[PDB]
């Protein structure tokens, strides 16, 4: 039984840090990988980041590095990132996903999307 | 293993003057020798470190080359020059003995009577 | 944000074959074997259904396959469903070390 | 600088007097890790011509880690022990799971930094190499690609400074087992060791000494194997910590003092047993008998304490005066009239007896002295080679004053001939006892008849 | 002016025990390196009272006990005796100044 459901979200002010966390049951965690990715209403998807096996080689997007950082932990198994500097763009909904079978650190062998997840809507209003 | 040493004194700054350390150790060869001063109102200092034979010369960051540290072996003795002197030299001086550490530290083991330097005036 | 080209959305008969692409530069879905095609229905999570250019995961139907040509990602559909009506990305990694997508194709039927 | 020696008479020996120790006395234990990425399969189609380095290169690596995973006279008195101590207990602490991943996750971007282990251990950790960045960056988005052609040769050479360093490694932890001595500049450059030394906790005329001798530190410096689970591939450098520094340590040789006695074989005589090191570390003296333990550079020794003798203060009483009831003074005796000698720092020291050529010769004015009998000794700046019986020697030729003292024969003091030849462990109070012994015995024999 | 700060304000009846505490920076103590504690009666010369804060010299009471933490070093003094009035001490190696000394607190009974 493989799934992953999500926590966090909800209305969140203009800045605001926030650290969101995923959760997930069922299978072996530390063997495998997992990542984020976002999409919004109104257009596609869009990358965020990606981590392997323990705290190591914490991939970013372009377009969003430096706004961000992503750490894993090995007792609860449940990926956490934390982001800053809120803009408008932000609402959206974010999901964790899993991938990368091997102990492998190489980006290209970290692009399968085994399963997925639910994802948390998060806005921005005043 | 107890130390006696002289060489205090008041004299004007600027010059330069001798002090000696005439330590009565049987076995002075073997055991590292610093120097500290005490000035009245502030805490103690280190002031001067030397190894044996003398080929480790070090001091404070408060002296880079006013004092001049040197020892004899043969002589049993040590002694110090103050190539220059400002009026925070003066301070009641002491030779001290440290033991080789278990790490490598020198462990300020039993000290020198003292002799007060002043420099006023 | 760059992403890859894709139609806003194509419309096709049931039964009927679609071909739809996505182009890139050649540090992009251009070579490098890393083409993949997604599925998706709203409020559903994404879905493989085409990795690694042609091979295709547990679990699916065989009338999908990807291809593709010089920089241009390509996915046909044979005998066409009225479940397909969902949108669909091309994903591949791009030489700057990032997980590059698609802007979205909407796939509906008449 | 002021090397000198007193070539006793009374008992033929040499005491190298004036020297600096720098002991050590502790190991400072460290981990250096490597990091490296498990390539897959290189997914190339077609061969091409350029792309053949890279991609031999990359086989020679798989191999060579997956080789590495595969891979997981005072001597009778000298006792034993495990040098390689605390570096394997720090490897054993490493084998608990969980471990080496906080190691992995705290140097993650400083190239040193300390943690603290499950049982209070803190000492170092610092990262020898970044092949993730090289890997994942310069090396694999090249290779990986449709049909895989390298941009140009130029950009492998780099990669053989990032690679041929580790296959140092793996040659040199195949032969020697995982404990490697001496340390090689591949697992630590002289740079990296110079940074080393400005991070262990000592005092700094210690980094200074360390600094000034970093080929000798180099040298008594082990290396040992740690897991290497999760490709966090490290090791533990046990490099000396160094206690007492600039003390004075002799180099005490001996030579024969036999009698040339006209009837060959009768000639018993007593020869000094005590040579090697004497530091006078603390109010004692660290003697080592193993003279191959020690080493010597520019009046700077260096030696092992593990393999010492803390012997008392009182020991240049006896090697003043031999005749001293403060110490036993170990000395074998036998009947043996062997020429032989021996070289100390500032001399020649020879014991030819009986029909033996004994020539101390110069390339100036050719042969300059002839040693007729009894121990005799040569300073260093009065002779260039020593040839004696049927070999010759060269003194060293360092600045140093040296004085030889007028003794006298003390084998003359004893009987002519009651000296027990067939014992290996003796001082002067059980052999003076012993001659006590045999004249009550002898004594008692003429009283009874 | 020293890197080992310690207050130099403390005071206690006899019979008690009594904490004195220096810290310092990461150079020095929290690098590997440990605290030697003296006394400073007036009149005779100033010894060491505890040196790496376990082992104690000759002739020395079982109440002075030594201890360290981090960047952080103590002595505590269980059972207040009336002689104790001095001036107490801590010592490292600090990397730059290079044996630096703390400014010494003033114990007195009351």
């Amino acid at each position: 039984q493989v799934q992953l459901v999500e926590s966090g979200g909800g209305v969140v002010q203009p800045g605001t840090s926030l650290t969101l966390s995923c959760a997930a049951s069922g299978f072996t965690f530390r063997t495998y990988a997992f990542h984020w990715v976002r999409q919004a209403p109104g257009k596609g998807l869009e990358w965020l980041a990606l981590v392997t096996y323990d705290g190591t080689t914490q991939y970013y997007a372009d377009s969003v590095k430096g706004r961000l950082t992503i750490y894993r932990d090995n007792s609860k198994n449940t990926l956490f990132l934390h982001l800053n500097s809120l803009r408008r763009d932000d609402t959206a909904i974010y999901f964790c996903a899993r991938g990368g079978e091997g102990s492998f650190s190489w980006l290209g062998y970290l692009q399968y999307m085994d399963v997925w997840g639910q994802g948390t809507t998060v806005t921005v209003s005043s | 293993v107890q130390l006696v040493e002289s060489g205090g004194g008041l004299v004007k700054p600027g010059e330069s003057l001798r002090l000696s350390c005439a330590v009565s150790g049987s076995m002075f060869s073997s055991y590292v020798m610093h120097w500290v001063r005490q000035a009245p109102g502030k805490g103690l200092d280190w002031v001067s470190s030397i190894t044996g034979g003398g080929n480790y010369i070090s001091y404070a960051d408060s002296v880079k080359g006013r004092f001049i540290i040197s020892r004899d072996n043969g002589r049993n003795s040590l002694s110090l020059q103050m190539s220059s002197l400002r009026v925070d030299d003066t301070a009641v001086y002491y030779c001290v003995r440290g033991l080789s550490g278990v790490m490598g530290v020198t462990w300020f083991d039993s000290w020198g009577q003292g002799t007060l330097v002043t420099v006023s005036s | 944000q760059s992403a890859l080209t894709q139609p806003a959305s194509v419309s096709g008969s049931p039964g009927q074959s679609i071909t739809l692409s996505c182009t890139g530069t050649s540090s992009d879905i251009g070579d490098y074997d890393y083409v993949s095609w997604y599925q998706k229905y709203p409020d559903t999570a994404p879905k493989l259904v085409i990795y690694d250019v042609s091979e295709r995961p547990s679990g699916v139907s065989t009338r999908f396959s990807g291809s593709k040509s010089g920089n241009t990602a390509s996915l046909t559909i044979s005998g066409l469903q009225p479940e397909d009506e969902a949108d669909y990305y091309c994903n591949s990694y791009s030489s700057t070390n990032t997980l590059k997508f698609g802007g979205g194709t909407k796939l509906t039927v008449l | 600088q002021n090397i000198t020696e007193e070539f006793y008479q009374s008992t033929c020996s040499a005491v190298s007097k004036g020297y600096l120790s720098a002991l050590r006395t502790g190991w400072y234990t460290s981990v250096i890790t490597i990091e490296l990425s498990n390539i897959k399969e290189n997914k190339c189609n077609g061969t091409d011509a350029k792309v053949k380095l890279i991609k031999q290169e990359l086989d020679k690596y798989k191999n060579a880690v997956t080789e590495l995973q595969l891979l997981m006279f005072l001597g009778f008195l000298l006792g034993v022990g495990s040098a390689i101590a605390s570096g394997v207990a720090v490897c054993k602490v490493l084998h608990l799971e969980g471990e080496v991943n906080k190691i992995k996750s705290a140097l993650l971007s400083t190239n040193k930094a300390v943690v603290s282990l499950s049982n209070g251990v803190s000492v170092l950790t610092f990262k020898v190499l970044d092949l993730k960045n090289y890997i994942d960056k310069q090396l694999l988005p090249i290779l990986n690609k449709q049909s895989c052609s390298i941009s140009n040769i130029e950009t492998v050479i780099e990669f053989q400074q990032k690679n041929n360093r580790l296959l140092e490694i793996t040659r040199e932890f195949s032969v020697n087992a995982g404990v490697t001595t001496p340390v090689s500049t591949y697992m630590l450059t002289n740079s990296e060791l110079l940074s080393l030394i400005n991070d262990m906790p000592i005092t700094n005329d210690q980094k200074k000494l360390m600094s000034n001798n970093v080929q000798i530190v180099r040298q008594q410096s082990y290396s040992i194997m740690c897991i290497i689970k999760e490709e966090v591939l490290a090791y533990v450098v046990q490099l000396p910590l160094y206690g007492v520094i600039d003390t004075p340590c002799w180099k005490l040789h001996t030579s024969p003092l036999c009698t040339t006695n006209t009837k060959e074989g009768s000639n018993i005589c007593l020869t000094r047993t005590d040579r090697g090191w004497y530091c006078d570390n603390a109010g004692s003296v660290s003697f080592f008998p193993q003279a191959e333990t020690c080493k010597v550079q520019s009046n700077r020794v260096f030696c092992d304490t593990m393999n010492s003798l803390t012997l008392p203060s009182e020991v240049n009483l006896c090697n003043v005066d031999i005749f001293n009831p403060k110490y036993d003074c170990k000395i074998m005796t036998s009947k043996t009239d062997v020429s032989s000698s021996v070289i100390t720092s500032l001399g020649a020291i020879v014991s030819c007896y009986g029909k033996t050529k004994c020539t101390a010769s110069n390339k100036n004015r050719g042969i300059i002295k002839t040693f007729s009998n009894g121990c005799d000794y040569v300073s260093n700046k009065g002779v260039d080679t020593v040839s004696v019986g049927n070999t010759l020697y060269y003194v060293n030729k360092q600045e140093g004053k040296s004085l030889y003292v007028k003794g006298e024969p003390i084998i003359n003091f004893y009987d002519p001939l009651v000296f027990p030849s067939d014992e290996f462990d003796a001082s002067i109070s059980q052999v003076n006892e012993k001659i006590n012994q045999s004249l009550a015995f002898i004594r008692k024999s003429d009283e009874l008849l | 002016q020293s890197v080992l700060t310690q207050p130099p304000s403390v005071s206690g009846a006899p019979g008690q025990r009594v904490t004195i505490s220096c810290t310092g920076s990461s150079s020095n103590i929290g690098a590997g390196f440990d605290v030697h504690w003296y006394q400073h009666l007036p009149g005779k010369a100033p010894k060491v009272i505890i040196y790496e804060n376990s082992h104690r010299p000759s002739g020395v009471p079982d109440r002075f006990f030594g201890s360290k933490s981090g960047t952080s070093a103590s002595l505590s003094i269980s059972g207040l005796q009336p002689e104790d009035e001095a001036d107490y001490y801590c010592q490292s190696y600090d990397r730059g100044l290079d044996w630096v000394f703390g400014g010494g607190t003033k114990l007195t009974v009351l």
